[PDB]
């Protein structure tokens, strides 16, 4: 009868993994919430602020100290004594460590969590660092993307609340089930690339024909997830699919890895 | 403490200090602190951003063409304007021109952005500090029926969906897991809606919470995904192919009838479950037509946005007009120079960056971004603000000013210049919304005037998708698809140095990239974002910006239950990791 009590913290983050939260088609996001899921702590959705908003935190980590699963979007940084991300007055990371400690198990959602994403990319102002740099003893599931495909994150949400257990994971702390294999291994447009037929500029011949993107920069070939086979938006489309290559944005530093537009090494 | 006067205020830090940090149903990291009197009226109030990643820093020594997909991670709730503003400064410095069909795409992404975002605005963040959630448990299901019959023409209506809304939302608190409702401000007296309009808001809230998703489906189409879609510099990369061989792998017939078909969605929720109940807020709460009015009756600013003619950015060409109101002077519109020095400049006095003389105002041109966390004396620590010093650095907001004037954006601004350059269908749409309500013009400017604004524009937005649409297909059907041009993609065909600007009107307001190449790559990037402007810290001349001018004067029924201070705040959308970046 009682439902999961998830606290969902925000470090620095553009608010893209909730947003991508939000799209999910099945389940929808209203289901999650209200039947799902107790989702008792989140900045962008809940009605109490400020004094309210801690009371809460305060209430939930206590009451359900080791019951709760907290779900992280964005990161801590590091310089300026935490101060580039306060909280109630005091560095983010206070309120990361107090709401880890008491969770069961951590889920980082996207790229910032899992690994520091756009802020962390050179020369990283604010010595941003993903979550399990700075957590280092509880489980933590990194579903990583820019952001994670809408339907796999509420897919791991409802296999963890269906299974009673977290996902079985690769060597990086992902989801098998989604991150197991490359966008290339599951690309529609491999047919193209294994013949050698490439789009070489935009909106060329080969473009209105769906060649493949290897040549415009795509990194489908290093970039692990679910985009090619589960596709985004309800399977509407995916990078690829649009006609831009790859941004290798499910992959630990993918900002600093050359221009999108390079050619993968 | 301390007095002093501006912008026809008084700013007074005597007596109680109240603060709120978090800030919650907004996007990023946001901290307020007000001082009340004896009668528990806001004397001073002080907006800080609490956050900063700095991707100006992080831009330097990118290639130009990758920079929109750095800067569109400023925010994943305006997804995709800040990609928009990059490569109009890019093409803009390097001196290309993209093809009609790229232009239209371009402005179906914003057109969508400003749907989905005031969609979600409306229902999720700031629908609350107006539906009280837990009232609506004590409505009547028939004569919710009847309320929201008597407002709209929507199907959803029935006495028995009232009823099956409300038991699911009496099932869902019974075990006490009141989720995002916890702790909330629930039976505050300035909660004025009956018990079955707080059930149709809720019912409305959950509608809203599943349409959304299907709303950024253009996005996916033409960009590949949505939050966070994709671009180029030069066009856009979904190339066109309606009737040759490999349609397959292109945007086809098909793709396209998906995209008409969302289209004809988006309205049709807009226009009779948004627009009824922005409408029916408004008739609940007149009194918060002459609360909030802030610097909207005295400087308003607007860039303009939507270029109709590929590639001109001029007065003929955009759809949503641009200009500037000072000193309340809304009869006297006055162009804006996004390149003349002595426009736009962000001041660092009150905020936590270094210039070499903090007196002065820079030029985005000019500009520096030398964090410096200093907050002085805090009456804590560094690591433990109790009390921020306004009198000093506050901030990881610059302050942004235009001719030394400190402006609104947003909405209502957007509106105000709009109405007063004299466009046809905005003084129609404002005088009848205004009319609807028995209230003056001046009732707009106003806590009030930014939620009625914000709703006029989703449904303006919703009609210029169908007119972007229908201008695309016009070009398919006279054999015009070209989505691309890159005549000046390569990097050996770009001047050694060269600089641009590009702007638009996002979701929250003016907004602006500027850009400088040197030697193929990127030399400066300097962003000035609508929530900047807003959200602004003070200048040298102790200037306030729009959200402190609109909490003052506030009064506060409970001052440990900030809904008043919530509620104006929201009202302006507050984007904090756009205000920051
Ligand atoms: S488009 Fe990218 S992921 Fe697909 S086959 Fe080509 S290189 Fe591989
Ligand atoms: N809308 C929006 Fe985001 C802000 N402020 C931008 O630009
Ligand atoms: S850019 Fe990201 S969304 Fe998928 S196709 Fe590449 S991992
Ligand atoms: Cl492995
Ligand atoms: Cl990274
Ligand atoms: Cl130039
Ligand atoms: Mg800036
Ligand atoms: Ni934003």
């Amino acid at each position: 009868k009682p439902r999961i009590p998830v606290v969902w913290i925000h470090g620095l983050e553009c608010t893209c993994c909730t947003e991508s939260f939000i799209r999910s088609a099945h389940p929808l996001a209203k289901d999650v919430i209200l039947s799902l899921i107790s989702l008792d702590y989140d900045d962008t959705l809940m009605a109490a602020a400020g004094t309210q908003a801690e009371e809460v935190f305060e209430d939930i980590i206590t009451q359900y100290n080791g019951k709760y699963i907290l779900a992280v979007e964005g990161n801590p940084p590091l310089g300026e004594q935490g101060m580039f991300c306060i909280s109630s007055g005091r560095p983010f990371i206070e309120k990361l460590k107090r709401a880890a400690a008491g969770a069961s198990a951590i889920i980082a959602w996207g790229t910032c969590a899992s690994w520091g994403c756009v802020q962390a990319a050179r020369p990283n102002p604010t010595q941003a660092t993903p979550i399990d740099k700075v957590i280092t003893d509880k489980p933590i599931i990194k579903v990583p993307g820019c952001p994670p495909i809408p339907d796999v994150m509420s897919a791991i949400i409802t296999y963890m609340v269906t299974f009673d257990r977290l996902p079985d994971v690769d060597r990086m702390g992902r989801p098998l089930m989604f991150y197991g294999q490359r966008i290339h291994d599951k690309c529609y447009r491999r047919a193209h690339f294994d013949a050698g037929e490439f789009v070489q500029s935009w909106d060329d011949d080969a473009a209105r024909k769906g060649y493949c993107l290897y040549k415009m920069g795509c990194k489908g070939p290093t970039t692990y997830n679910a985009c090619s086979s589960t596709r985004w938006n309800d399977g509407v489309s995916f990078p690829i699919q649009s006609g831009h290559g790859c941004l290798g944005c499910a992959e630990n530093g993918f900002w600093d890895r050359g221009s999108f537009y390079s050619r993968v090494v | 403490s301390t007095q002093y006067e501006t912008q026809g205020y008084t700013i007074n830090n005597a007596g109680r200090r109240l603060v709120v940090d978090p800030i919650t149903r907004i996007e990023g990291h946001m901290r307020c602190e007000v001082n009340i009197n004896d009668q528990n009226v806001i004397t001073n109030a002080v907006s800080c951003g609490t956050m900063f990643r700095g991707l100006e820093i992080i831009l330097q020594g990118r290639d130009p063409r990758d920079a929109w997909a750095f800067v569109e991670r400023i925010c994943g709730v305006c997804t995709g304007v800040h990609a928009l503003a990059s490569v109009y400064a890019i093409e803009d410095a390097i001196g290309i021109k993209v093809p009609d069909n790229a232009n239209i795409i371009r402005n179906i992404m914003l057109a969508t952005l400003w749907c989905h975002d005031h969609l979600v605005h409306f229902y999720q963040l700031a629908g609350m500090d107006w539906i009280d959630v837990l009232d609506a448990l004590k409505a009547d299901p028939r004569k919710t029926s009847e309320l929201a019959q008597s407002l709209s023409s929507w199907p959803k209506s029935s006495p028995g969906y009232f009823f099956d809304v409300q038991n699911r939302l009496k099932k869902f608190v019974e075990g006490g897991q009141l989720g995002i409702f916890r702790n909330g401000y629930w039976g505050h007296p300035q909660y004025k809606l009956p018990p079955e309009a707080n059930l149709m808001g809720f019912a409305h809230y959950l509608e809203a919470l599943d349409f959304q998703r299907e709303i950024v489906k253009i996005h996916a189409v033409f960009g590949g995904k949505n939050p966070h879609p994709n671009w180029i510099v030069g066009g856009m990369p979904c190339a066109i192919n309606i009737d040759e061989s490999g349609a397959v792998g292109a945007v086809n017939m098909e793709r396209l009838n998906l995209v008409q078909s969302i289209i004809t969605r988006t309205a049709d929720f807009i226009n009779n479950v948004m627009i009824p109940d922005a409408l029916a807020i408004g008739q609940f709460n007149k009194p918060w037509s002459e609360i909030g009015t802030g610097l909207s009756d005295k400087c308003v600013l607007s860039y303009g946005a939507f270029p109709d003619i590929a590639n001109d950015f001029g007065e003929k060409s955009l759809l949503m007009p641009g200009g500037a109101v000072i000193n309340g002077d809304f009869n006297n519109v006055l162009p804006v120079d996004l390149v003349d020095p002595q426009q736009v400049q962000e001041f660092v006095d009150h905020a936590w960056y270094r210039y070499p003389n903090d007196q002065v105002g820079r030029h985005p041109f000019d500009g520096i971004t030398d964090p410096w966390y200093n907050p002085g004396d805090v009456k804590g620590s560094d690591t433990n603000i109790q009390q921020l010093n306004e009198q000093e650095r506050y901030s990881w907001i610059k302050a942004p000013r235009w001719r030394g004037n400190a402006m609104e954006v947003g909405p209502l601004a957007r509106t105000l210049i709009a109405y007063h350059k004299g466009d046809a269908a905005t003084v129609e749409s404002v005088d009848r919304m205004m009319s609807a309500l028995n209230l003056p013009l001046s009732g707009i400017q106003s806590t009030l005037g930014r939620i009625l604004c914000r709703a006029h524009e989703a449904q303006w937005a919703a009609g210029k998708l169908q007119y972007f649409f229908d201008k695309l297909m016009t070009n398919l059907k006279n054999g015009n698809l070209a989505t691309a041009s890159t005549e000046k993609w390569e990097p050996a065909t770009w001047p050694t140095e060269c600089r641009g600007v590009g702007f638009t009107e996002a979701p929250r307001g003016a907004l602006g990239h500027w850009a400088a190449i040197r030697d193929g790559k990127i030399d400066l990037y300097q962003c000035v974002v609508p929530t900047t402007w807003n959200a602004s810290p003070r200048d040298p001349k102790g200037q306030i910006g729009a959200y402190e001018a609109a909490l003052m004067n506030t009064k506060m029924a409970i001052p440990e239950q900030p809904l008043e201070i919530l509620r104006t705040l929201h009202s302006f959308d507050p984007c904090l990791a756009c205000s920051t970046h």
